[PDB]
């Protein structure tokens, strides 16, 4: 998938 | 291990005493893993912020074994699309980015 | 170089001839870069997946530049909460994940 985690 | 990245970078981890995958996302800050059962302290945290927030369970200084590397980190607890390893236990393991 | 992750892995790059920084994320499969205007011929894509899809622009073999190394890969442009350089364009760099 695509996957940028911020809190 | 050295991981090429022609397919998502997927590694077995333990934790909970439970067998378990998870993708090793750079992009993450955090980690956040599905139906895993942990014992010991939690808080309620706000994750996300596209649509809303995702509130999971924050467990902290969870061990956590990581392709074969015994560590220590907060382990956040909670419903994921893909069971991720961020950053914060990239660290703990040693890992780097190479080229 | 060599990339530790105690902080977002953020690098330069160069791209429609203009300079941006985009972050080295593993957890994603595909590169997705806002406000660059590329030449030559593109076609739709929808990405996303959660809420909705997201459509962008999907160029193919478009030259870039990531952290002094010049590659070519595929380019998905639209407005996206953070500069991604994805899987497709880090092999291309040959860059790997080490522990």
């Amino acid at each position: 998938f695509n996957f940028p985690q911020i809190t | 291990p050295q991981i090429t990245l022609w397919q998502r970078p997927i590694v077995t981890i333990k934790i909970g005493g439970q067998l378990k995958e998870a993708l090793l996302n750079t992009g993450a800050d955090d980690t956040v893993l599905e139906e895993v059962n942990l014992p010991g302290r939690w808080k309620p945290k706000l994750i996300g912020g596209i649509g809303g927030f995702v509130k999971v369970r924050q467990y902290d200084q969870v061990p956590i074994e990581i392709c074969g590397h015994k560590t220590i980190g907060t382990v956040l607890v909670g419903p994921t699309p893909t069971n991720v390893i961020g950053r914060n236990l990239m660290t703990q393991i040693g890992c780097t980015l190479n080229f």
